[PDB]
Parts: structure tokens; sequence; C-alpha cells
């Protein structure tokens, strides 16, 4: 199960084609990365000649996007009625750091010392913060909660009462 | 077409073509510095007006341009041959730096532009000439010292041990002690005579304790030698004074294993399950290695050391001063080995890093 | 059935020696070389069968 | 099992425009939606 | 070159280990202990200043629960692997190093200041260990378990992410095994007669008296260092011996084994039996301990069951997906085998199982710094560096505002 | 996949060097033998 | 079928007296695109292969029965 890799030389048949084709240098050149905003000079072996090309392999700066609001839309538009500013401010930062990994922000969500929520009830109340500000501007908890505790007790489903639940659908 | 083989020893280069038993030209590793830099012994006849230096030190590299001079000069001079139509085989002590590696392998691709290269360890080369699967190498080479558990012909950078312990220092120290003994020895001359009368005379105690006692008592130790000058030389417990400093550091006011008690330091930092067979496959190195009374000396103590439950075979080839160049005349007088090489078109289009993508 | 979305392997032979090869699957490498990496699977030691039995 | 090239596994590319995607773990129902999941 | 000459540093429960960024294994390695003379001082570390013996040595290990402990003694390790071992100026060379699960931030922006104030690095980093060694085994959600030399802990990843609600900080590892050997020699009353002080170790059949010599020279050592040197051979012993039975454990059924001749540095040499596998079971159940009514500690499949019940449900599969294993201890035998048997077992089959294949001693212990390699290596990384310059601006309090 | 192969490769070069090894000492024997079998048949020659 | 890759033969002394320079049988080593393999061949083809121009790098139909 291994894996071979390619071969060039094979044998000693190719005195030619080198004298006509010199060999272009590499040289541990500096370099900075437009993805470093500090644009920190580090080094690349480049081949001399590909000097000063930009660096290739940042064109990748594709993030997360979440919106914010200043003085009225946590008062006018996106007008909270549960959360703090700082509450809805948190959880905003945590999903531009997270880029919306929902379970990852809730337990990474403060819940003690804002206000203490499961990770669908900071779920849910997103839901009405981007909803209400792009409706103004311009997804389902409930079942879905259902459906969990649903899931969790069919998983707690003692391992012998899934068995006889199993041999039943099966013997249909 | 040829087939080169660089053994770079040290402090002295020992070059020759695969195929070969023994190197093309052989001289001291220094090189000359004006106040034309010159190579080896070129520099050394040039003393006036050229300085020694020693581009290997510690058995490391110390500056490009030295050992690419000294690569200049073999070529025109000793090999006078045109090593860029035909592979070129370098090696280098165990966890050398990454950036060595890639300087040498540019240094090679542009500075001579050889088509086929590649790079191997110097222990695994000369286990490859000893002619056996799985054991442990000692590596007394000439200033570095290492000890290389090499396994089904692949080793364990972390097993491994290192000592910057070899024939420089010990010709320094018996140096010392002749010196106490009433004599004198401080420039290139005097250096080179001590490891001359080593070389002659000196030996490997069995007991040294009781080697003492016969030492001071039977005068058979105590010997003559013809100094340059003529002078005539008694050595007696100096004869073996500094050897029984390898398995004693504290001998030149160093603290450390002995030999053998770093062998079995690193015999257990390996697998248990098969340091029986490593045991049974000792190894020496170096040609500044070979004294009487060192390989039974060593036999016994690890023999002792070693639990006797397992079998301590030792392996002591008279002939290990090349091991390493022979090994690599060897392997590239390999068919499957041919495959292997690495082409100068290669690194046109991989870089420098190539080597270590392939070069293993 | 398993449904591992890279791990899709597939049989063949070699143009200069050619023999069944067994499951295996060509891919990338470290200074833009491809290498060929050949599994190891429930049939692995018998990949020599030929015209479907 | 007509007869075709394999294919091959390499690197990413940059993103033109977001191909945005996930795979969840469940792997066992089909991964579109519920049609009427309760009286809705 | 889009690697730079980085090096990744890696330092567990039992050893230390570091090396160059992209390579196979790490360079070097040594014990995580450095022998004390207090008289700056007389620092002994490595094999030729540690196990060698010397006089009054005070053996101290500035870790605890993966925790900096002596600051000035790191400070020194890491002085003594440049110059014994690397022999470069990292301050011209991008450096970085794993973290623990709850390493202090205090204690983080400490060690921050001090490599970039003194050392002079150009650029570092810093991630849990877990996570390297999950990206070792190219893992973005899955469950580690490492019986490094100090606990025996389990935590859960996800995404690349650790699940902090995972830890579990048991006590057992290789010195519980010690323990475990020292109360077998209590049990069978064989004393510590350590090797240093053993100039020959005479010839003795088993059962034999211990028959050695001793070397006058041998100036006398502290119970510290004397004792862990023994614990070193302690492990050498274990090593030797490593086995667990396969299935529920019977006192003769271990017996059934012949009995292993192992010899001790005086020379002596007797026969061990059941006992290396009446031990480790216990390791799969504190309970089930003879004489040590262990209860608090939670057993193999305990473990299994806790860590698997405290996720959530969704990724649980996704865990199950992979199984791991680290740590300095995890030389036992009969490992993973009878882990997988015990999961089958407890573990229910509602949830398809899956475990990540990997014994060798190199990957078993140092995957963690082939992760660490593994992400050095990445191309795309370089925006994730952190530059020196970033943090003259920001004083160490970036790490804060850079590193959640 | 590069940590698999290269021990392969390690592997299958000791294969080779060892078996190098035995024809060298196997052809050195022979010869030897085939030496003695000559001068043998020298002997017969004169016996003819 | 396959290109003639080497040519020996099987020597022993063990026929009846005589110096004992004989051939048990010959062993050819034949190379076909697929590959490269040997076989045991009598003393008596020696001859017949001798009839034909067998020469090192050339092909050849070995009719098996």
């Amino acid at each position: 199960p291994l894996l071979p890799s390619d071969t060039g030389q094979g044998y000693r048949t190719v005195k030619a084609k080198l004298g006509s084709k010199k060999v272009r240098p590499w040289k541990w050149m500096p370099f900075t990365n437009p993805a470093r905003k500090d644009g920190a000079m580090f080094f690349h072996w480049r081949r001399a000649a590909e000097e000063g090309k930009d660096y290739p392999f940042a064109r990748f700066n594709k993030t997360v996007q979440v919106p914010v609001y200043s003085e009225q839309e946590y008062q006018l538009y996106l007008h909270d009625d549960a959360w703090t500013k700082a509450e809805t401010d948190h959880l905003f930062d945590l999903s531009r750091r997270f880029d919306l990994r929902f379970v990852v922000i809730h337990d990474r969500y403060d819940h003690q010392q804002f206000k203490k929520r499961s990770v669908e009830d900071l779920k849910e109340r997103y839901y009405h913060i981007c909803a209400k500000l792009a409706n103004v501007r311009a997804f389902d908890a409930g079942h879905e909660r259902r459906r969990k505790e649903q899931l969790e007790r069919l998983y707690n489903r003692t391992p012998e009462q899934v068995a006889e639940e199993e041999y039943l659908l099966q013997e249909l | 077409i040829a087939a080169l083989v660089v053994d770079n020893g040290s402090g002295m280069c020992k070059a020759g073509f695969a195929g070969d038993d023994a190197p093309r030209a052989v001289f001291p590793s220094i090189v000359g510095r004006p106040r034309d830099s010159y190579v080896g012994d070129e520099a050394q006849s040039k003393r006036g007006i050229l300085t020694l230096k020693y581009p290997i030190e510690h058995g490391i590299v110390t500056n490009w341009d030295d050992m690419e001079k000294i690569w200049h000069h073999t070529f025109y001079n000793e090999l006078r041959v045109a090593p860029e139509e035909h592979p070129v085989l370098l090696t280098e002590a165990p966890l050398n730096p990454k950036a060595n590696r890639e300087k040498m392998t540019q240094i090679m691709f542009e500075t001579f532009n050889t088509p086929a290269m590649y790079v191997a360890i110097q222990a695994v080369l000369s286990l490859y000439a000893s002619g056996r699967t799985t054991g442990i190498v000692m590596d007394s080479g000439d200033g570095v010292t290492h000890t290389v558990p090499i396994y089904e012909g692949y080793a364990l950078p972390h097993a491994i041990l290192r000592l910057d312990l070899a024939g420089r220092d010990l010709t320094d120290y018996l140096m010392k002690i002749l010196t106490e003994r009433g004599y004198s020895f401080t420039t290139t001359a005097e250096r080179e005579i001590v490891r001359d009368i080593k070389e002659k005379l000196c030996y490997v105690a069995l007991d040294f304790e009781q080697e003492m006692a016969t030492a001071a008592s039977s005068s058979s130790l105590e010997k003559s030698y013809e100094l340059p000058d003529g002078q005539v030389i008694t050595i007696g417990n100096e004869r073996f004074r500094c050897p029984e400093a390898l398995f004693q550091p504290s001998f030149l006011g160093m603290e450390s294993c002995g030999i053998h008690e770093t062998t079995f330091n690193s015999i257990m930092k390996c697998d248990v399950d098969i340091r029986k067979d490593l045991y049974a496959n000792t190894v020496l190195s170096g040609g500044t290695t070979m004294y009487p009374g060192i390989a039974d000396r060593m036999q016994k103590e690890i023999t002792a050391l070693a639990p006797s439950t397992m079998k301590i075979k030792i392996i002591a080839p008279p002939e290990r001063k090349y091991s390493v160049w022979i090994g690599g005349s060897i392997l590239a007088s390999l068919s499957t080995f041919q495959q292997m090489w690495i082409s100068k078109q290669e690194y046109d289009e991989s870089g420098p890093s190539i080597v270590h993508r392939k070069c293993f | 059935g398993l449904g591992d979305v890279r791990y899709r392997y597939c049989l063949t032979t070699l143009t200069v020696p050619q023999r069944c090869i067994g499951f295996a699957r060509r891919r990338v490498g470290r200074g833009g070389r491809v290498l060929l990496d050949r599994a190891h699977s429930d049939y692995d030691s018998v990949f020599h069968h030929l015209d479907l039995e | 099992d007509q007869t075709e090239v394999m294919p091959l596994w390499t690197p990413p590319t940059p993103p033109q425009d977001d191909s945005d995607i996930y795979l969840d773990s469940v792997m066992c129902l089909m991964y579109e939606a519920t049609p009427i999941p309760e009286a809705k | 070159g889009d690697e730079v000459g980085a090096l990744v540093f890696d330092i567990g429960s039992y050893t230390v280990r570091a090396g160059y960024a992209g390579e196979d294994c790490p360079k070097v390695d040594f014990p995580t202990a450095i022998g004390m003379v207090v008289e700056g001082p007389t620092y002994y570390i490595d094999t030729n200043a540690l196990r060698v013996p010397r006089e009054n040595m005070e053996a101290i290990s500035p870790l605890k629960n993966g925790m900096v402990e002596d600051w000035d003694s790191f400070q020194a390790i890491l002085d003594h692997t440049y110059k014994m071992h690397v022999k470069s100026e990292a301050s011209l060379h991008p450096v970085l190093m794993s973290e623990a699960p709850w390493n202090t931030r205090a204690k983080r922006e400490k060690l921050t200041e001090l490599m970039f104030e003194h050392y002079n690095i150009p650029a570092f980093f810093l991630c849990k260990t877990a996570v390297l060694t999950a990206f070792a085994n190219g893992r973005s959600t899955g469950l580690i378990l490492d019986s490094g030399a100090t606990h025996t802990t389990a935590i859960p990843v996800h995404d690349g992410y650790v699940l902090q609600q995972g830890i579990v900080k048991s006590p057992l590892a290789g010195d519980f095994i010690t323990m475990q050997c020292r109360e077998l020699f209590q049990e069978m009353n064989i004393e510590l007669v350590p090797p240093y002080m053993i100039a020959s170790k005479e010839a003795v059949r088993e059962g034999s008296p211990a028959n050695w010599k001793r070397k006058e020279k041998l100036p006398q050592v502290t119970r510290s260092w004397h004792n862990y040197m023994c614990n070193c051979v302690i492990q050498d012993f274990q090593a030797s011996v490593l086995q667990v039975s396969d299935s529920t454990y019977d006192e003769q059924v271990a017996a059934q084994m012949p009995t292993v001749h192992y010899e001790f540095p005086n020379g002596y040499n007797c026969d061990f039996g059941a006992e290396r596998l009446k031990i480790p079971e216990g390791l799969f159940d504190p309970s089930n301990v003879k004489g040590l009514s262990g209860n608090t500690m939670l057993g193999v499949s305990h473990v299994v069951t806790t860590s698997v019940g405290m996720c959530d449900i969704d990724i649980r599969p996704g865990l199950y997906g992979s199984v791991i294993v680290a740590g300095g201890n995890t030389l036992i035998q009969s490992f993973t085998d009878r882990l997988n048997r015990e999961l089958s077992q407890k573990t229910p089959p509602s949830m398809r199982l899956k475990l990540i294949a990997n014994n060798t001693t190199v990957e078993r212990r140092f995957s963690s710094w082939i992760g660490g390699s593994i992400l050095a290596s990445l191309g795309t990384f370089q925006q994730m560096w952190i530059s020196k310059q970033e943090y003259e601006e920001g004083g160490k309090q970036c790490v804060e505002r850079k590193c959640p | 996949q590069e940590r698999r192969w290269k021990v392969a490769a390690a592997k299958k070069l000791v294969r080779t060097v060892v078996r190098h090894h035995e024809e060298k000492q196997l052809r050195e024997e022979r010869g030897k033998k085939e030496e003695q079998s000559r001068l043998r048949r020298i002997a017969a020659s004169t016996a003819r | 079928e396959g290109e003639v890759t080497e040519l020996t033969p099987c020597e022993t002394e063990n026929p009846m007296g005589g110096y004992g320079k004989t051939i048990s049988h010959v062993i050819i080593g034949l190379k076909t695109a697929k590959g490269t393999k040997q076989l045991k061949l009598d003393p008596s083809i020696f001859e017949s292969l001798q009839k034909e121009r067998v020469e090192a790098g050339d092909v050849i139909y070995i009719e098996a029965n």
C-alpha cells in the first residue's frame, strides 16, 4: 500500500539537453504577505526572476459577515426586548470571529455574565435581530427544539428498548 | 561517463569514484587564507601568506566559500575531472540543519552544475560497507562523535547521540600530558608529531589501573621514539592515558558518560524488542580509532554493563578508516540506486527543497 | 455505500510494467509532483482475476 | 467498472466568488428539508 | 520556499520534544526534569548531567498539570536546547509552541513577553496540544485521549476547536504505574538497588540474592534525584512488562503467561507473573482495584461514557468517528485492543464508532509534534503569523485581541 | 504516505546490499573451486 | 516468446567418469514486454539454439511442447 513517485533519471542516458539549458537560479528572497496588514517581511525560495510578484497565495481573504447598530437600531429597527446592547454586541462579535458556528459561539458565549441562554436561544435571538434588520433594511427555533429534544430522548432510549424498537421496525 | 564519490571527513577530505576501493585523493581538510585562498595541503605549503582554516568545524560547515574552493581545487587538481558529466554523491553528519542541506544542494547545482546529485548520512553508508541489516553504529569519527542505531537501513534521529570529541581532542590531551611529562608541543608540526606518536605507540589499556602499575613498574611500556629532530621520547603510561579519557571525560576536566556508557544510553533510547540484536551488531568508526586493546576492552566493558542475558557480538572492522567512503562507492555502484539520483532540471523545476522532498 | 467523498479508488495497470495495480488513485504532492496512491482493500491479496469473473 | 481516466486530488484555489458549503455528520436523512414537519 | 526556517516545540507530560518544521520527527528530546545542586546554580539537564551520578541533586520538574512552574527553569532549558542541540539564533527564525487546555492567560502573556524581548524571536504562535495531534490525524472533530506521564485525560475537538467542557484530569498515568510497581515490589519484597551504585553485577540466578559490587567513587545523592532515577528504572521495567488482559481479568489466566525473565541493575533476575495483568485491569476500572478501592477515577469505559455523554447529541457521531491516543504512558500493551473491546461493550452500537489507527511509538507519542509541523508547513497559515513588530507595538496584550 | 514509502525504500536497499555481499562471497568460493578443479584437470592431462 | 536476456548451463560432474565438465541442463533468461524469467532447458537444446543465430538482444519462438 505504498506510493511510487515520479522518476526522471531512470538511467545514465541523458548526457545532453543540459548544456543548452541553464538552471534558472533560486534565491532565499524576502517578501511580504498582504493578508498580514502589518506586512511582515518573510522569505521565499523564489527562482530569482520571480521577484516582486504579489503574494499569489493571499487571495483567499474571504470571511464571515455580520451587521452592526449604533444608537437606534437596537431601539428603533432591531429594537431589543430581552438582550442588552452589550449582549447583542457580544453575540455578534463571537459570530464574526467564529464565522457562524453557533455551537462554538454558545460554548464560548458567557452564559453567567450575559443572560443564561441555550445555544438555540442565541440562535433564535440572532434570527430575530438579523431578520428585523434585513426586512427594515430590505430560523425555526421551536420546531427544531422539539426535534432536538425528540432526538436526545431517542438517543437516551435504553439500548435494550432501542433493540426491541428496531426489532419491531424490521419485523414490519 | 564516470561515478563520483565524495567523503568529507571531519578534518580530512577523501574523495573517489564509485567502484573504486580507495579514495582518488586524500588530504587534510584545511583552508588557506591570504592576509588567492588555497586548499588543504596546498594552503599548508604556503603557510607564510596563507593561514590554516578548518571549514569543517565541530564536524560542521563554517563558510560556503571555503568548501566551494576546496571543491574547486579538488576538481581542478586532484580529480582533474569534469564532474558536470557525472553524478555527485555527498555525505553528511546526522541531525544536520536543513539550512546546510539546501545550501550545499544549491551550491552544487549553480556553482558546478552537475547532472545527478544525492546525499546520505556517513554512518549508514559505513554500515552498508559493513554488510549487515540491523544494528547500532558508533560514530567514532575524526572530529565529532555520534551513536547511530540504524534499523532496516533506517535510523531514528532522536535515538542518536552526539559528542564533539574525536582524534583532535584526544591529540590535544596527549600533547598536554606529553608537555607535562617535561616536553613541549606548540606549533602545527608539534601537533602532527604528537598525532604521529599516538598513531605509532599509543594503545588502549585493558585494566587501566594494573596498566598503571605495569607502566610504573614494567618499563616495557615506556618506549623510545625518534622525534623528527631525532630526540628519543620515553613513553609509558601516556601510551594509553589519553584513550582511557574516552570512557572518563574527567581526564580532560569534562563530565559525561563514557563511550560505552553513551552507547548503553543510546541502545536504551531505542526499543527493547531488538536491543539484543543491536548488541549482536556493534560497530566501530574512524581511522583514528583502531588503537590496540580498544575493541577487546570495549567488548569487555559492554559485556559487564550490558546484561549478559543478551548476546554482545562486537564488530571491529580493522579497515574502517574509509568505511563511509567504501559504502558510498558500493551504493553508487548499485542498479536500483541509479534511478534515485536527482537531475539538474529537477532542481530547476522544484528548487533546493526538492532535496528534502526526495533526497533521503 | 459508506459514503466517503475523497476515498474513491479504482483499478488500472501501468504503462511499462503493465499489471493489475490494485485500487489506486493519482494525487498531487509537494513540489507539484503527482503521486499514485495504491489502496489496500477487501481484495488486496487477490488483485488478479480479470474478465470480471 | 466508456472506460474513463481516473480523477485527481489537488490543492485549493483562490475564491473568485463564495462557494460556501458545509457538510453535516448525520449522513442518514435526505439532505434538502422536511415537507411537513408538523401541522405548519 | 513557502516555508521559512521555523522551529516547532512540543513538551508533553513525560518528555520534551522539538524539531524543524515540516520534518518527519522531532530532532531531539530529553527528560522533562532537571537536576538541581543548590550552591547561576548547578543545573543538571539531559542524561550526562541528570542520570549520571553526582552530589546533592534536587531534581525539579518545571511542569505541573500542564502548567508553568519555574520560569527560570524554562529559560535555562530553552538555552540548553539552543546551545547543546540546535546551535542557532532563533531570533533569525520564527518559532511557536503548543499550549495546555487551561494555561493561565497570565503565564501565556509572561512567556510571550519573555520570548519576544529576551529570545528576540521574529514571530510566535500558540495553540492547544490536542489540536495539534488532531491535525496530525487530519481530523476536525474527534476525541483525544492522552496517557501522558502525569494524567490520563480526554478532550474532544470540533472543526479543529476543542470543547472546553470535555477536559478530564484523571490522575492515573505512568506515575500510577510506578505506584503499582512499587506495591508489587512491596508484596513480593524487592528493594531498589539503582544501577549507578553497582560497580559490577555478578552472576546470579532467579531467586538468587542480589550479587553486585559498588564503585567506591560515588558521592552521595539526594533522595529526590535518586528516587527519580529509580523511577526511570521502574518505567523501563514496566515497558519490559507492559501488558493488559484483553477481557475480564482472572488471576490464573494472567498467570498462564510464562513468567518473563526480567533482570535488574544488580544482576539479579526473577520471573514475573499474573501481577502485570492484575494491575492494569484497574486502569479500565479503578473500582475493581484489589486493596485500593479507587472510585474517584473513572474506568476506561467509564471515561468513554462520561466524555460521550457530556457532549451534545448531533456531533457525538462525529467524535465517535475518531479516537486518539497520546502520552509517555501510552506505551502500554493491549492498550487499543482492550480499549475498543470496552467500547464495543459499553459504547452502544446506536452510533457508529471509529478509532484512529496509529500504534508506532513515533506516532503514538509525537503525533502532537507531527501536527505542529504539519500546520507550520501549510502555505495559507502565513497570514496567521504573529510579527514581533505587532508585539512591540501592543505589548504582550495583543494576545487577547488576536487570541481568544 | 511519505513516511510509509521511505521505510520501504530503506528496506529494499538493505535487501539489495545483503544480496550483493552474498554473490560476492559465492563467486569467490566458486572461483577457488574451479581453479582447483582445473589444476586437477591439467594433472589429468599429465596423466593422459 | 521474449528476448534472450542471458544463458547459462547447469554444470555438474556427477556423470560417470571422465573429467566432470558436464552440463546437467541449460538456464535461459528470457524477457517479454510483460516481464522477465528463465526456464530449465535440457542439454540437447543448446545444440539446437547453436543451430539458430541465438545472440544476446533478439527474440525467439520456443515451442513449449
